[PDB]
């Protein structure tokens, strides 16, 4: 249905027999002349062992306000600025997931460290009662 | 379905640990009856 | 690492405050810097105030070729009315339906998951309080032993 | 399944497994004892002969190997189950032998409870009584202790005895039963001893270096007698897990020693089950009934 | 990587908390006996 590269809907559908993963024509083109496999998995793939679909062909409804000024004017702008601010937003979500990592590896080495010493302090008084 | 596997994985050591423990005992269960008897019949002959 | 959660009902504060201490004492084109200059930046780029207003006698003749190509888009949307319009309509419902036969299928396997883990927890902890009773019983009758070792061999 | 056995012309009063579990053992009033395979279909081959009055306790050893068996005839008789044929003839008792035990693991030896008034200890090489404690009454039960250096016995007087053998004189007395002493069996433990009695109540004591002084642990309900009296018979687990209990209600009552609950009490039965087995290695239990008949039950 | 770090985290501390029962009636016992 959807594309694994671009995060998007295609009307260009092309899926392979190396990685079958639907992904947009366009990125899979793209990457696979990059570097000769597969981007989600990374079985070897050269550009002719994929398969195209053929497509239903979706369409969505030209909107009543559809022209030169509407579609040049308005409508790039929300596009082009919603990509930046997403994107954007995108990284920073990476920044958060960095900082909660390395507040988890902190958490991890308490608890193994609390662990290792009182799985002993336990079993020292266990072993002071069966003197 | 990993956290209960990384549980899962060291599930025998949350068993096999106390199971250690329990026959330590009745090993020493071993020890206390070995003597116990040794100590009834201590006290017999020197009641006689 | 040993962590049993399903048996234990139950402390949080005295647990992580130790560990709070144990804490203390531990690719794109160019376009990735024009896009960093222009999100930055922020301003949106002068957009396409040409055809709008009105050199100024080709921008009115082109808003006449325009609205015709207008009312030419609007012939090809009146063409269906709602016809097309329920064509994207029954269509997207039959498109929505499967992630939630998805979400079906991933709450029945953690909810299985979890079924498997209460009776497991079930054996587990009862061998375990059976070997801490067995320990309580054998402690506590092996100091009777060394009570009977005592008086026995005082005599 | 079901596998109810059956060939026996009267009652069966005793029954037990090979100390492997291979081959079994009942027997009852015919004067005869008959053996079995236990798996299978249940085949039943081989009839030991001779025994004058009723079979009143048979008993194996422990590994397997040798056969004792207590007749109401005034005698106890030793059997090679290689053969099926007497080894012995353990007389000298004046009166109804009812019940017998080999030691287990130790040397040659059987104690023996009777009908005379006496209990008496007898050796397999010498035919010779070893001792005799004449308390003042009838023997119904004998068994062991695991050191074999003391001797267990239920009779008449309720009051549950047990003798030094090297000091010869009465060195465990417990009481609390109701009524009168029927059956006693040595959990392989070693240590706790279990006993029924009509009284409807089933008691435990554990016979050590130090008990408490008063040692009735755990107490089970349900047993049954009537205007019959017949003998009854009891068993722990192999694991000293599930109390196995007959009863003239035709109930066969099963419960464990932990929380003490019915497991079960089970019907099918006819006859008043006047022995229960456990077997050795299986969940398997075969229930000796006054029906003339035997049932084999998987649990 | 963060969920189960914080399930590794919280079922870790509980170790703890039933660690710290054990310990602090075993000392006690220690006294008591």
């Amino acid at each position: 249905l959807i594309c694994s590269i671009s995060n998007e809907v295609p009307e260009h559908p092309c899926v392979s027999p190396v990685s079958n993963h639907v992904y947009e024509r366009r990125l899979i083109e793209k990457y696979i002349a990059e570097n000769g496999t597969d981007p989600i998995n990374n079985q070897p793939l050269s550009e002719e062992q994929l398969i195209d679909i053929k497509v239903a062909h979706p369409i969505r409804p030209k909107p009543p306000s559809a022209t030169s000024i509407p579609a040049i004017l308005k409508a790039l702008q929300d596009e082009w600025d919603a990509v930046m601010l997403h994107s954007f937003t995108l990284r920073q979500q990476l920044q958060t997931t960095r900082q909660e990592l390395s507040h988890a590896l902190y958490q991890h080495d308490a608890a193994c460290r609390v662990i290792a010493r009182l799985t002993k302090e336990v079993t020292a008084a266990r072993e002071a009662l069966a003197t | 379905e990993e956290l209960k596997k990384h549980e899962d994985s060291a599930i025998p050591r949350r068993l096999e640990c106390l199971k250690e423990d329990v026959q330590r005992q009745q090993e020493r269960e071993k020890e206390l009856q070995h003597r116990y008897a040794d100590l009834l019949l201590e006290k017999e002959t020197l009641k006689s | 690492v040993d962590a049993l959660p399903y048996f234990d009902q139950g402390v949080r504060e005295a647990a992580a405050a130790l560990v709070e201490e144990e804490t203390r004492r531990y690719t794109d084109i160019m376009r990735n810097e024009f896009e960093r200059l222009a999100a930055r930046q922020p301003i949106e780029l002068l957009s396409m105030k040409r055809y709008e207003l009105p050199e100024c006698v080709n921008n009115s003749m082109a808003q006449l070729e325009h609205q015709a190509v207008r009312i030419e888009n609007l012939e090809l949307m009146s063409q269906h009315g709602c016809n097309a319009w329920k064509v994207y309509n029954e269509n997207l419902v039959h498109m929505i339906e499967h992630a939630q036969k998805e979400l079906q299928k991933l709450r029945k396997h953690i909810q299985d998951l979890n079924w498997q883990r209460k009776n497991m927890q079930l054996t587990a902890g009862s061998k375990l309080r059976e070997m801490e009773s067995n320990w309580v019983s054998l402690v506590s009758k092996n100091y009777e032993i060394e009570r009977t070792i005592v008086q026995l061999e005082n005599e | 399944p079901i596998m109810l056995l059956s060939g026996h012309e009267g009652e069966v009063y005793c029954c037990k497994f090979h100390p492997n579990g291979s081959t079994l053992a009942s027997a009852g009033f015919d004067r005869l004892i008959l053996l079995w395979n236990v798996y299978g279909d249940c085949d039943n081959y081989a009839t030991l002969k001779g025994h004058s009055g009723a079979v009143m306790e048979l008993h194996y050893n422990t590994d397997g190997s040798m056969l004792f068996s207590a007749s109401t005839d005034k005698t106890v008789a030793v059997w090679d189950s290689e053969t099926g044929e007497r080894v012995k003839r353990l007389k000298g008792h004046t009166s109804f032998v009812n019940s017998c035990y080999p030691a287990r693991r130790g040397p040659q030896l059987v104690c023996t409870g009777s009908d005379d008034g006496t209990v008496k200890l007898w050796d397999i090489r010498k035919k010779a009584a070893i001792q005799t404690f004449q308390n003042t009454y009838q023997v119904l039960a004998v068994t062991f202790n695991d050191t074999s250096d003391q001797i267990i016995s239920g009779g008449i007087d309720n009051d549950i005895k047990v003798w030094d053998l090297r000091q010869n004189k009465l060195t465990y007395t417990m009481r609390g039963h109701a009524d009168s002493v029927t059956g006693l069996s040595l959990s392989s433990e070693g240590s706790y001893l279990l006993s029924n009695a009509m009284d409807n109540t089933v008691r435990v004591w554990d016979v050590r270096p130090f008990a408490p002084k008063e040692r009735c642990v755990k107490i089970f309900q349900g047993n049954v007698h009537n205007f019959e009296k017949n003998l009854l018979r009891c068993s722990w687990s192999p694991d000293g897990s599930k109390i196995a209990a007959g009863s003239a209600d035709r109930f066969v009552y099963v419960w464990d020693t932990t929380s003490r609950r019915i497991l079960y009490k089970l019907p099918g039965h006819a006859g008043s089950i006047n022995e229960v087995a456990f077997h050795p290695d299986e969940p398997i239990i075969i229930s000796a009934s006054s029906d003339k008949r035997l049932y084999m039950g998987e649990i | 990587e963060l969920s189960h770090a914080l399930y590794q985290h919280d079922a870790a501390c509980r170790v703890i908390a039933r660690l710290t029962k054990e310990v602090t009636a075993a000392r006690e016992a220690l006294a008591t006996l």
